[PDB]
Order: structure tokens, then sequence, then C-alpha cells
């Protein structure tokens, strides 16, 4: 329930093979940058990494909860069907 | 018991016999024309009472089909009936014991009362009698804690009890006689013991110290 | 116009009328713990844990369900605050069964973290902690009853986005047994959600059962395909395998919820 | 010119003439009392004349919490929105060692309908629902049909005492808790919901039963209401001490030589009253330990205190505990006041409504500390954490009872720590 | 007629039906007032 993970943008890389070592089945994989993810306060500073290092981005758009309204009276109201049954 | 996980069990199996007389049903009726229609299921807990007078205790059939009259949820209904305390969702004998042992109570030694109607019945607490007509289930704050430690047999009030004055009471459920419901002393409802120390002249009657009109 | 001037911690904040007290310090980037509380659902105020100081007031304060209005300066890290958050956690830690080496919410686990947070580093129970039987009510939701404390997040997702009025909670005191009561079957399109919206690791995902734990799994986005609703999802994968579906927020698109055929 | 002591209330100013049923409880009896005297002009003056005198008279709440009646009744005087006024009267008497209602809804019950009627004129309310605890049976039936007398009276409903006012009457009986005696876990067991409190506010003013503006009242709140505006606020006002008027039924148990009720003015020393009705606490007053004033949650007092403290919400106050419901239970010198507070304690974690965090786990760990105590298991150490739980269930719960379960374990502690101390000594002797 | 505190006249407890709570809402039934509407069947509806 805590929202602390989603308020600094990443950069991260697709991701690549992962095959299963002969000896014993492992996750070995072939693509240095894959565990490679880079922490960025605002958007274009994080696009600004991007061309500087001449990476085909693609960019998202910061989701954020829309406002809600919340009132405790409704869960008790005499004619609108919004009356909880049980707390 | 405490018991709240009910497991469907040969005679409380959801296809147990159970309705409402004719009579009954006039008055589940009385109690839902009694309260305002849109909040109907505010019924539910008279109606729940009077499931439990028809066939004593509350087989969940019996849960079940009040919740369908009372078009609630059946699941509401369980909550309600496992939450209060006289809805006996299992069987219990034909006079419920109870007994007070809170502490206003208890403290006119209302041990030796309960204990009095443990040796009697040979019943300790919680079970009923192997005849099934009586069962010692103790129980919180009743209410008449200025009396003396009191029982609450079956449906009726019984105070000023002591560990002699269950003896015949008890007997007497036994061989089918009722007693009189209220203290077993000179008492009649709150009186002091000594005697009468309020109400003593008659009450003034209609019309004392009205201002003007009013 | 309409708009009612609250402090949080002094700063001054902007508030539409009716707002609780939760959604008017969350304006600021203070996130009051909460359990009960949750945005999809409705408000219960069952939590005990969004208790919060007002200030110049001597009652602590549910800020979950509570309409703030002017002349209010929520002290989030006041003292009587926290000896709220501290007494309510040591209560909730009080019954919590030692499972969550083998608890498979270990890891997200909401007690652990707001533990780790907003609570005490030691135990002063002295006494027998209770048990409670575990109840079927799917061959896809995992139920170890004796971990989970005092829903009202399973019960409002069942009554109000599933309509399936089976779960409920069953008696009073330390016990009142949350459930279905009579042995019953709870499903429902969205059923699975219940998954997610238990902060503790009682209802958990059945399929899941123990097949890896949270910071090993990687998480990326992608939208479902089994409906036509496109939901929003995060397909966390690990050394070359899917073992989780979690439902992503999209608000208009899928909200926080996914099917069951889709998780 | 004002009353230095208290106590001696005038028969004639008993507003119960009928408290020990020694009298004719139906219609007949009762109006040959003085009740249903003017209800025509009462109910014809209006809310305003009706509230007035409740101003005047500064009724304080007779159900334990002790609020003035009048700005809480004045809180329905507001124009109807649509959803329709309803009155509600809390007849639960969940608190241990509380009688007074019982008697006397059987003994003068067309008072409190009356008493509901006059009420509600001044709250505009439209239906009663007086919500009687489940185990009180014979004398709920014993009010219905005092009601269906005074509707053949056609004093209540359709032209209520001809006065073009309708109110109707219902009794509802609760199904066994002390939960349902909290004001929002009544309004949730009359709507036939789990007898779980709602939380504060959204308020029973605004949103009461069925999200209606309702307002609940002690029985013996309400029951005197006609008295109230027969002889103005005056006649209460005038008993009682400053801000603590008036009178009260006073459940006198426990160790006592004479256990009963008695109406009498309140805000009267302590040892005149368990001295005059009861006849002294049994082996003297010496043989005096500890008193619970009014009602479980209140805190005991010892009888250090108990020499004079007056019997009113403020006099209790300063002695570390309250009024609540004048439910006056003794502890006599053989009492085991930590067994006393164990089973005291006990009957709470039995009435926990389950809701809340605290009033849950804390009153059901409260009782394994305290049931360790009585034993005296216990260590030296855990008496200051129990205190300290305690803290932490007051003022964290919805519901009131959590609160009114940590004030007794906050007052054994406070005034008898010595004995646990030692109980806990001698455990550790015999044990070794 | 003449006052006598000395009898407990509330006696008709006793002979108190199990049923009588209801036995006798059923009769003043028709002494009510017709219930407000809250416009809806049911909080379901
Ligand atoms: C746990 C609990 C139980 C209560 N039980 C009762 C009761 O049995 N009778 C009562 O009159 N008030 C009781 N009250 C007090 C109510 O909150 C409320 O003050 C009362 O119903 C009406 O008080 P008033 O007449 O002063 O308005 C209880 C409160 C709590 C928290
Ligand atoms: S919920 Fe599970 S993971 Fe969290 S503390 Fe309890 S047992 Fe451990
Ligand atoms: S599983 Fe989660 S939501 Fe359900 S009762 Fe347990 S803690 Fe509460
Ligand atoms: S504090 Fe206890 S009694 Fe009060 S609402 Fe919470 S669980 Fe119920
Ligand atoms: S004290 Fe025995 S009934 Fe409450
Ligand atoms: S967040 Fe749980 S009580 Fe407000
Ligand atoms: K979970």
């Amino acid at each position: 329930s805590g929202v602390n993970n989603t308020k600094k943008w990443k950069m991260e890389f697709d991701t690549r093979e992962r095959w299963e070592n002969p000896l014993m089945g492992w996750s070995s994989t072939a693509d240095p940058l894959s565990n490679l993810v880079l922490t960025f306060s605002t958007k274009e500073d994080a696009v600004a990494f991007a061309e500087k290092n001449g990476w085909s981005f693609d960019v998202e758009e910061r989701k954020v909860p829309k406002p809600k309204s919340k009132s405790y009276g409704a869960n008790f109201s005499w004619n609108k069907r919004t009356r909880v049954s049980t707390k | 018991g405490a018991l709240f996980v009910h497991r469907d069990t040969p005679e409380n199996n959801p296809d147990t016999p159970f309705d409402f007389t004719p009579e009954n049903y006039k008055r589940i009726e009385a109690i839902v024309k009694n309260y305002p229609e849109g909040h109907k299921a505010a019924a539910v807990l008279p109606v729940l009472d009077l499931a439990q007078r028809q066939n004593g205790w509350l087989p969940i059939s019996a849960m079940n089909k009040v919740a369908e009259i009372l078009q609630v949820p059946p699941m509401r209904v369980y909550e309600v009936a496992t939450f209060y305390t006289m809805y006996n969702r299992k069987p219990v004998g034909k006079y419920h014991i109870q007994v007070c042992t809170t502490t206003p109570c208890m403290l006119r030694n209302s041990d030796s009362i309960l204990e009095a109607i443990q040796k009697k019945l040979g019943i300790k607490v919680g079970e009923t009698t192997p005849d099934k007509l009586f069962t010692l289930i103790e129980v919180e704050c009743l209410g008449a804690c200025v009396n003396a430690p009191m029982v609450q047999i079956n449906d009726n009030y019984y105070e000023d009890l002591t560990p002699k004055d269950i003896e015949e009471i008890i007997d007497e459920l036994k061989a089918g006689k009722i007693p009189k419901p209220g203290p077993r002393s000179g008492r009649f409802s709150c009186e002091p013991a000594g005697g009468l120390t309020s109400l003593t002249e008659p009450p003034k009657g209609p019309g004392f110290g009205v201002q003007a009109g009013l | 116009s309409n708009l009612i001037e609250v402090f949080v911690d002094g700063q001054s904040v902007m508030v539409e009328p009716g707002t609780t007290v939760l959604q008017a310090c969350e304006k600021v980037g203070m996130q009051i713990p909460r359990f009960c509380y949750h945005e999809r659902l409705s408000v219960a105020g069952n939590c005990r844990m969004c208790l919060v100081e007002i200030e110049k007031a001597p009652k602590v304060v549910a800020a979950c369900a509570m309409p703030v209005m002017k002349g209010w300066n929520i002290l989030t890290n006041s003292e009587k605050s926290k000896k709220a958050r501290e007494g309510v956690m040591e209560f909730l830690l009080a019954n919590h069964p030692l499972d969550c080496p083998i608890c498979d919410q270990g890891g997200e686990c909401d007690l652990q973290d707001q533990s780790m947070m907003f609570g005490s580093d030691r135990s002063r129970f002295l006494e027998g902690k209770r048990a409670v039987e575990d109840k079927n009510i799917g061959p896809l939701v995992k139920t170890i009853m004796t971990r989970c404390i005092q829903c009202t997040r399973c019960i409002r997702f069942a009554s109000e986005i599933a309509g399936v009025d089976d779960l409920g909670t069953t008696g009073r005191g330390n016990d009142m047994q949350v459930g279905t009561y009579i042995e019953k079957m709870f499903m429902s399109e969205l059923s699975g959600n219940i998954i997610d919206i238990c902060p503790v690791g009682a209802l958990t995902s059945k399929p899941y059962a123990f097949t890896a734990r949270p910071w090993e799994t990687r998480k990326t986005e992608s939208i479902d395909v089994m409906d036509a609703v496109g939901s929003n999802i995060v397909v966390s994968t690990r050394t070359g395998e899917v073992m989780r579906i979690l439902p992503r927020m999209h608000e208009d698109i899928n909200e926080e919820w996914i099917s069951d055929k889709t998780r | 010119p004002k009353k230095t002591s208290f106590g001696s209330l005038k028969d004639e100013d008993r507003i119960f003439t009928n408290l020990y049923g020694r009298h004719d409880w139906r219609l007949k009896g009762a109006q040959s009392r003085g009740d249903w005297y003017k209800t025509k002009e009462i109910l014809l003056k209006g809310p305003d004349w009706i509230l007035g005198e409740v101003k005047t008279s500064g009724l304080r709440g007779r159900g334990g919490a002790g609020f003035p009646t009048g700005l809480k009744w004045s809180f329905m005087n507001k124009p109807s929105d649509g959803r329709p006024k309803y009155l509600v009267v809390n007849a639960d008497e969940g608190e241990p060692g509380t009688c007074k209602d019982r008697e006397i809804i059987r003994h003068d019950p067309h008072k409190l309908v009356e008493g509901c009627l006059v009420g509600g004129r001044a709250m505009g309310a439209r239906a009663a629902y007086i919500y009687i605890r489940g185990e009180f049976y014979n004398e709920a039936s014993n009010l219905q049909v005092a009601i269906r007398e005074a509707y053949e009276a056609g004093l209540i409903g359709k032209n209520a005492c001809g006065s073009g006012y309708d109110f109707d009457v219902f009794v509802v009986r609760g199904a066994g808790a002390y939960i349902c005696g909290e004001e929002t876990a009544l309004i949730e067991s009359i709507e036939g919901k789990q007898g779980k409190p709602r939380l504060k506010p959204p308020f029973p003013a605004d949103v009461g039963v069925f999200g209606c503006p309702t307002t609940v009242a002690n029985v013996e709140t309400v029951a005197v209401s006609p008295t109230i505006c027969r002889r103005g606020g005056a006649w209460f006002a005038s008993f009682g001490r400053e801000r603590n008027s008036g009178t009260k039924l006073f459940n006198i148990s426990g160790h006592v030589n004479h256990p009963c009720t008695v109406e009498e003015e309140m805000s009267v020393p302590l040892k005149e009253l368990i001295e005059k009705h009861a006849g002294g606490v049994i082996g003297g007053w010496d043989n005096l330990l500890a008193v619970i004033p009014g009602g479980s949650s209140t805190p005991l007092i010892p009888k250090s205190v108990c020499e004079t403290v007056l019997m009113d919400f403020d006099a209790l106050v300063q002695a570390q505990t309250g009024l609540g419901t004048a439910a006056v239970i003794v502890m006599d010198r053989s009492t085991d006041i930590v067994k006393a507070i164990a089973r005291l304690i006990e009957f709470y974690k039995h009435e926990s409504c389950g809701q809340c965090t605290p009033c849950r786990e804390g009153v059901d760990w409260m009782n394994k500390v305290m049931a360790r105590f009585v034993k005296g298991d216990a260590r030296p150490a855990e008496i200051d954490s129990l205190w300290e739980i305690s803290k932490q269930i007051e003022g964290h719960t919805i519901c009131a009872l959590g609160d009114g379960a940590a004030w007794p374990v906050q007052g054994l502690i406070r005034h008898f720590r010595p004995e646990l101390e030692e109980r806990m000594q001698q455990f550790a002797l015999q044990h070794q | 007629e003449p006052f006598d505190n000395s009898t407990y006249r509330n006696l008709q407890h006793h002979e108190y039906s199990t049923y009588t709570f209801l036995d006798l809402n059923v009769e003043l039934s028709k002494f009510r007032m017709p219930q407000p509407s809250s416009g809806r069947q049911s909080p379901r509806h």
C-alpha cells in the first residue's frame, strides 16, 4: 500500500535471452545491459541522458492516482444505494 | 462451545426441516411494517428471535430461511446470528439456566448459587442435562445487580436467590412446575432489605406547581 | 470559492470541503500508515493506525474517516501521534503468528514495513498467542486465517466491487472469526483481487504457493490479452519464467483490479 | 440561599413516584400520580418552550456521559431536509451495577412514553425506538402494553393528546450485548446490522438511524422530561450542586446491608447514601475497602476518599473517577480487589465489540495479564506496563468501552499497587 | 383505593407467554402511521 517506490523516474533496458546452463539449471544470459536501472528525478532530465548516450528511448507518462472523494457518512444513507451492509 | 465455523451435520444440514407457522408469518409482517421501507433488513434481529421461539435452537436452515424472507444475503444473517448472545446456534435444553457472575453480582457469593445448581443437576458449566431439560451456562451482567445473585431461567428473571433458593426452584422445573419470577425474599422489586426508605407517603396527585398555563 | 485552507505540519494546503485528513496530508507527500482505508474501497476506520495528532486537540483522530476543516494543523510527526502509532501496532503484532519466514507475503508484508518504520523493536507480550482455524474458500486463494487481522478489506471488496456477499465476520472479541461461516466457495470474475488487497499474508495466491519471493523477482509492465478490456498488468519474472501476474494501476482502464482469468 | 449539604430529596419531589412498583403501572395509576397532565399545551408550546426549560433545568447526561441534555437536543431544532427525524431511547442497561432503568420500565412505563413524546416534540422526531436489552423480556412487554393503553387513549400517534403532532412508539428488543448500549452500536443494532458502533463525526443528529436525524437518550434522561416541563426547569435546578443539579436513581449494590436502588438528590456526600438507604456497608463503615461510584467503567475509589466525596459528576472527577450511572458497588475488607477487577475486566473481554484494534487485542491482553496478577505468577515490572497499555487503549478506540475498560485497570493500580506486589511476592515465595 | 405501600401489584409479568411480546405487537399495528419511503425498495436496488 505504500507509495515510496513511485516517486523517481527509472530507465531500464529491454530483456534479452535467458538460457539454462547445461551443468546446473541456471539463468545464464549474454546481455551485460540487463540488470542496469538508473533513477532520475524528473522526466526531461532522464531523457536528456538517453540522447546524450544515444539510446533509442521510449517514454511513458507519470500515472498518478486520481483524487477520490471519501465520506464515512455515505456508509449509512437514507435513500442512496451506498449503504454498507457490514463494517 | 466458542465455535464460529458452522459445519454441515445430519441435524444441522441446510435442508433441515424449518418453516414459519401461519401465526408466525403475520408476526414477521408486523415486524416489517413497524420499520420504514427501504431498510426492512433492520427487522432481521426480531425475526431471528421469533424463529428461536418457534423451534428452540437456530439451525443453519432456519437462519437461511429467515434470510430469504428478509431479502438479505444469507451471510449477513449469519453474522448477526453468531455475534449476539441468546441466538442459540446449537440445541439447548428446555430450560436455559443462566447465571450472572459479574463483580456487582458476584460480590454476594454468586459462586455458591452456581455451585449449588451444578451439583444438583450433576451438570457442569456449558453442557446440558442427559434428559435435555436444563443447560447451565454462565453469562455476564444481566441487569439486576442491585439484587442478590440471580438466575435467568430460560426467559424469566428470578432474583434474590440463595444456594438453597435455587434448589427447590430447579426441582420445581424438573417436576413440571414453574415458580414465580422475581426476588426470592421479602423485597418485591428493588426495595431496601431493611424496609422502605423512599416513596413513604402517597405521591402528589395530578397538579403540583405548574407555572402559568404552560 | 470553496477550497478550505488547512495546515499539515505547519505548511498550509488547499483542500476541497469534505476532504478526509488522510487525503490532506497526501497532497504534500505525507503518507499516513493504513491497514483498513483503501482508496478504491469504502472507509471503515477499523485500522486504528491512521491515528494522528491534531494541533491544540486533546484527542487523537482517525485520519481516514475524518472530514478536515479550516484552522487545523496535522501534527503527523508529533509525539502523541507516534505513541498512538506505537500502541496500536504493538496490538496488531501481539497475535500475529511467527510465520513470515514461511508466510508468502514476507517481502511485501504491510505489517513488516510499517513495523520497520512505525513500531517498536521488541515485543513485551508474555502470554500465549491465539490460533484460528483455516477456512477453504477457493482452489485459487489460500487462507491461513490465523495471520490476518480484522479485515474489513476482504469484506468490503466482496460486498462492493464483486457483489458476492459471502465474506464476512463471525463473532466478537479477540476471535470474531472472519470468513464465510458455512462452507462456501468464493468465486467471482474479480475474486482473485482479494489476494493483493490483503496487507497480511492470509489471503495468498494458491497457484503461487511460495514459488519465489519478492526481492528476487523482476517486474516488467505489459497489457493482458486474455480479455478485450486490456488491463495493465505487471509480469513479475525471474530466471526466465513467470511466477505471478500483478494488476497495475491505470484508473480508466482497469483501476487496480484484474480478472482471475488474467491472473 | 444555597444547599450547603445535599440529600433527603422531598418525597413529593421524587419524580418516579412508582420506582418501587408499589403503584398501578397501568395508564390509570400513572395519570393518578401526575403523569399525562396538560400534555396538550406541552405539545402546543412547541420545541422552543420545551427546550427552554431543558436549558433552564440543565439536565446532565444520565446515561453515563454527563453531557448537558440541552444543546444535545437543540441539535434537532433544524428544518427538515426530507429525511424524517427520529428519536431512540437507550435501554441496554449493559453496565455491571446498572439497575436503575430496569425497574422503571415496568414500574412507570407511561411516564417514559410521555417523556419521549415531550422530547420528540422538541426533537421534531417522527417515531420512537426504545431499544430494550433482549434479556429484559417481561419489562419490555410491560412497557409495550402500556403503549397500547396510551394508543387507545389517543395520547401518542395520530393527534397526540389532541395537539396535531404525530409520534409513533416502537419497542425494539435487542439480542444481548454490552456494546449495543453505545449510541452508534444501538443505531447499528437497530438497523439490523451487527452491533458494531460506527465511527465519529458523522453525527447522529445528522446521520443516525437509517441515515436520518436522530439522537439517543438514556431512559432516565427522557423519563424526567414530562415532570421537567410541567414544573419548569426551576424544579430540577433547585436540587443538586453547581451544574450538578437534579436527582438520580442510585444503584447501591455489593457488600452492603440493604442492597437497593433509590431516587434521591444528587451531589450528596457518598457516606450519607450508603449509610441511610443501604444501612452502611456490612460489618460497619470501617469494613469498606473500595467503592465503584457509578458503573464499572468509572474507576474504583478507596475508603480514604469515600469519607466525604459528593456524588456528582464534578466531585467524582477530582476523585479520579466519574459519576457515570450512579451504580454504587461496595467491596468489603474481605473482598479481593484484584480478583474483583479481573472479574470486571473479564466481563469487558466477553462484551467486546471486536471492531477496533485496541479494545479487541488490548482488553483480551488485559485479561491474560490481570488473570496472572490474581494468581500472582506475574513479576513486579509488569504492573507499570499494564498501565502503559491501558493508556494505549485509552483514546485510541472508536468505542468508548475501551476507555471504559482501561479506567478500572488504572484505578486499581493507582490505589492498591502494594496489594498486588505483596500478593506477587506470596507466589514467588511458596513457589520455589 | 387506600394507599398501601406494601403490595407489588406489578405481577402481570409472571403470566407472560413467550410469544406475548410479538402477540400484542400484532394487535396495535392498526394504531400506527404510514412509514416513510426510502424510494428504492432496498439498498441493494
Ligand atoms: C460501551 C457503552 C455502553 C453504554 N451503555 C449504555 C446504557 O446501557 N445505557 C445508557 O443509557 N447509556 C449507555 N451508554 C452511553 C451512551 O453512549 C449514550 O450516552 C446514551 O445512550 C445516551 O446518553 P444521554 O441520555 O445522556 O444522551 C453506553 C456507552 C458505551 C460506550
Ligand atoms: S503477515 Fe506473514 S510475513 Fe507478515 S509478519 Fe505475519 S507471518 Fe510474517
Ligand atoms: S486476509 Fe488480509 S484483509 Fe483478510 S482478514 Fe486477514 S489481514 Fe484482513
Ligand atoms: S473499542 Fe472494542 S467495543 Fe469499542 S468499537 Fe472497538 S472493538 Fe468494539
Ligand atoms: S451484576 Fe449480576 S447481572 Fe450485572
Ligand atoms: S487507516 Fe486504518 S483506521 Fe484510518
Ligand atoms: K496479500
